[PDB]
């Protein structure tokens, strides 16, 4: 954790409670993965402990997302969604909730 | 060191070059699989065995996060900043312990100075809408 | 336009710029490194 | 932010004609007063303007011109201007009259080597070739046994093929010491092997080896290509007269013995003409009949001038440019026959004479300026006016030749540019042909 990230969460929380979306637009290398993961870590009220999310991203990033979800707080049920039609079909049938995030890319 | 270029044909020329001089290269490019974008990253960090990494600014310059690079060479400049800046900051990063040198390699007068003039003009006009 | 675009973004964008969190890591040195064209390049550029 | 800027390579060296870039004519064929590096000589340049259209027309053979005029009048400069005006694609063959005196071959044949060398030829040669890593190599014996067939496996980034070849190719591969895992090239036209190196796939196989490891070839194992060869009829004559192509022990050793010239027989030149006429009929060739330039022509021997009567009348011959700096000399080899320009009257009919003439002081100032800014130096106007004065006192070349010594003195005593005191000093350090001929005639008792 770092203080500027936690103050980012306290800023995002009022947007979330107002039904307002926002941009984390900080200069590169400042932990937007950590901040967007921390939506789960610093709102205790169930929606952000067992609710299903989705991440859409450039294809080179998919594994650093999947890794960083394990490094900060590994408790969340994370689904990868990349590679062959058979492999993505196997995972697609899981969401037939325990799907706390899916990690994805825009072509898919 | 990281090397960025636009043309896949040029990255093939640079791979021909770093086969010839024994520079222990590795590359990421539009043709490369997610299982390569896993492993080729994970082997450039966690090791000293790979002196140079070869990249596209578009396939490589987003979220790749190569903190083990010390320096960056733009063999091409793109018509737009941000793309270069994202590519630079994927060496110049939280978790480094060093300066970063970024080199732009440019032909005098022919065409690359027109790209660079637009990059300069954009890199200032892009400020006043934010700060 | 500048102040309106700022005021539209201020309620729902965060943009710190590096020195406000990278407090102790220094900026990039940028080296604009010039090259001449080689003789074969000068000829092919002239042919274009 | 920061910049880096480098270029360590030295320039080309400045030569006695390298300011000449073309004849400096306008589109109507009139001379500009000074352009493309030249100054003055308007009639002699407009006459060369007719000759550069003569060359580009291709129609003629053996037409010839004599640039005639005193030393320093620019004769070789106009012939160099023609060489620039034609561009690199047409052969201009520079020659000096005293080069015919070979000790390997007759004078009356050194002229034919140059005449055949000035006729250029562009050939659309189709080469068909094999290249790859040698994955397999097997020679086959057959009954009277002897080696009679060759099986070769070749591999590239585009898969692999097995090829079947003539035993002369196996003897070539054995000569090149080709073995499995080598990367090779074979043009099937010459049957010529090149061992490119050892395949880079094997570069880790030893801690220490002599080989050049090379990356695996790209595209098909077997492929055809067109090479746009530039060649001259002399290159066809001489390559057939002492053959180094093919792969037998004889061609392999005509490549070792001393490369003596030989008096090529007219039967060979005839069979070359028949062959290249067929490459022209086939559309495989374009002929580019160029220029022979004989500087100092006035000392070809009378054997040679009398050969040139026949040579300049050939339907094959190139266009020929001669230069002479001489008056009514005795012609070499005649004992005591005198004729204009040192050339027999019998040859002197066969040439269009381009008279070239002494410069005014104003043309000398203007050449010296154009020359100084080509030698890369800055010169003050009273110093250049003093060089123009020296031009009237002496000659164009001495006046030009004081420039670089003056620039040496200028930088040595710390100036940026030539001051008149530098030229005025250099004029006393170095004598000239006219002023030396005073002290050397005055002190004549002592030499
Ligand atoms: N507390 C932390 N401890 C270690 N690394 C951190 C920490 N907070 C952030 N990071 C670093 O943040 C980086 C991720 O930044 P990222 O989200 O990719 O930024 P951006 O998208 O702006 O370029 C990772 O390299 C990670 O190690
Ligand atoms: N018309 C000219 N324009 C420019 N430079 C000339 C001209 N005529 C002569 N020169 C230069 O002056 C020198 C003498 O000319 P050159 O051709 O060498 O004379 P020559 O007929 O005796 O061989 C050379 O450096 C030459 O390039």
């Amino acid at each position: 954790l770092k203080g500027y990230q936690l103050k980012g969460m306290n800023w995002l929380a009022n947007l979330y409670e107002q039904g307002i979306n926002g941009i984390l637009a900080d200069e590169m290398g400042l932990g937007k993965t950590v901040q967007s993961i921390a939506l789960l870590a610093h709102l205790a009220e169930r929606e952000n402990i067992w609710g299903p999310f989705l991440i859409i991203s450039p294809a080179s990033t998919l594994n650093n997302w999947h890794q960083e979800f394990t490094r900060f707080v590994p408790k969340f049920k994370v689904l990868p969604y990349w590679g062959n039609p058979h492999d993505r079909k196997v995972i697609r049938r899981f969401w037939s909730a325990p799907f706390h995030v899916v990690i994805t890319s825009y072509q898919l | 060191v990281l090397i960025y270029s636009q043309m896949t044909r040029m990255i093939d020329l640079l791979e021909e070059y770093m086969v010839y001089r024994k520079h222990t290269y590795m590359r990421l490019d539009g043709s490369s699989k997610i299982s390569e974008r896993r492993d080729m990253v994970a082997d450039f960090q966690n090791r000293n065995d790979i002196f140079v990494f070869l990249l596209s600014t578009r396939a490589g310059g987003l979220g790749i996060n190569l903190t083990a690079a010390d320096t960056v060479i733009f063999y091409d400049s793109d018509w737009n900043p941000t793309v270069d800046q994202q590519a630079m900051d994927r060496a110049h990063r939280l978790g480094q312990t060093k300066q970063v040198t970024v080199y732009r390699l440019i032909c005098k007068g022919t065409i690359e100075e027109r790209i660079l003039q637009r990059a300069k003009e954009k890199s200032e006009i892009q400020r006043m809408v934010i700060s | 336009q500048l102040s309106r675009l700022h005021m539209i973004l201020k309620p729902f964008m965060l943009r710190r710029i590096k020195k406000d969190v990278e407090n102790e890591l220094s900026d990039k040195i940028e080296i604009l490194m010039y090259c001449q064209l080689t003789s074969r390049q000068k000829l092919l550029y002239q042919a274009l | 932010k920061i910049e880096e800027v480098k270029s360590t390579t030295k320039t080309q060296r400045i030569a006695s004609h390298s300011h000449v870039k073309g004849l400096g004519l306008d589109e109507s064929g009139l001379a500009k007063q000074a352009a493309s590096g030249l100054v003055g000589q308007e009639n002699a340049r407009e006459a060369c303007g007719v000759i550069v259209e003569l060359i580009k027309s291709k129609k003629m053979a053996g037409r010839a011109v004599l640039l005639a005029g005193p030393p320093g009048t620019g004769k070789t400069a106009l012939a160099l201007a023609i060489a620039q005006e034609l561009g690199s694609k047409v052969p201009f063959c520079p020659m000096v009259g005293s080069e015919v005196y070979s000790t390997e071959i007759k004078k009356t044949e050194v002229l034919m080597e140059n005449f055949r060398r000035a006729i250029g030829l562009r050939i659309k040669e189709t080469k068909e070739v094999y290249e790859g890593e040698v994955t397999e190599l097997t020679p086959c014996e057959t009954e009277n046994k002897t080696i009679s067939h060759v099986i070769i496996g070749l591999k590239t980034a585009k898969g692999t093929k097995q090829l079947k070849l003539d035993p002369s190719i196996f003897e070539s591969l054995q000569k090149e010491r080709v073995e499995a895992g080598d990367v090779i090239y074979i043009e099937a036209n010459s049957g010529a092997v090149k061992r490119q190196g050892r395949c880079d796939t094997y570069a880790t196989e030893f801690d220490l080896e002599a080989e050049e490891y090379v990356p695996l070839p790209k595209g098909d194992v077997h492929k055809k290509k067109e090479i746009i060869q530039d060649v001259t009829l002399h290159d066809l004559d001489v390559a057939n007269a002492r053959p180094q192509g093919g792969q037998d022990i004889l061609s392999m050793m005509g490549q070792l013995m001393k490369p003596k010239k030989t008096e090529i027989t007219d039967k060979l030149r005839g069979e070359i003409n028949k062959v290249v006429n067929k490459y022209i009929d086939q559309g495989i060739a374009e002929l580019v009949p160029g220029v022979l330039f004989v500087d100092e022509v006035h000392m070809l021997d009378i054997e040679c001038f009398t050969y040139l009567h026949r040579a300049l009348e050939s339907s094959i011959a190139p266009i020929v440019i001669f230069a002479s700096n001489r008056g009514n000399c005795v012609i070499r080899g005649t004992e005591d026959i005198t004729s204009p320009h040192g050339i027999p009257l019998d040859l002197l009919d066969r040439v269009m004479i381009i008279r070239t003439m002494l410069y005014t002081p104003q043309e000398m100032k203007q050449i010296i300026k154009i020359r100084a800014q080509t030698e890369g130096i800055n010169i003050s106007e009273e110093a250049l006016n003093h060089l123009g004065e020296i031009g009237t006192k002496t000659t164009l070349r001495y006046s030009v030749q004081l420039l670089t010594p003056a620039n040496l003195l200028a930088k040595i005593n710390g100036k940026d540019s030539i001051e008149k005191e530098h030229v005025e000093e250099i004029s006393e350090l170095f004598y000239d042909a006219k002023s030396s001929a005073k002290i050397l005639a005055d002190q004549q008792d002592k030499y």
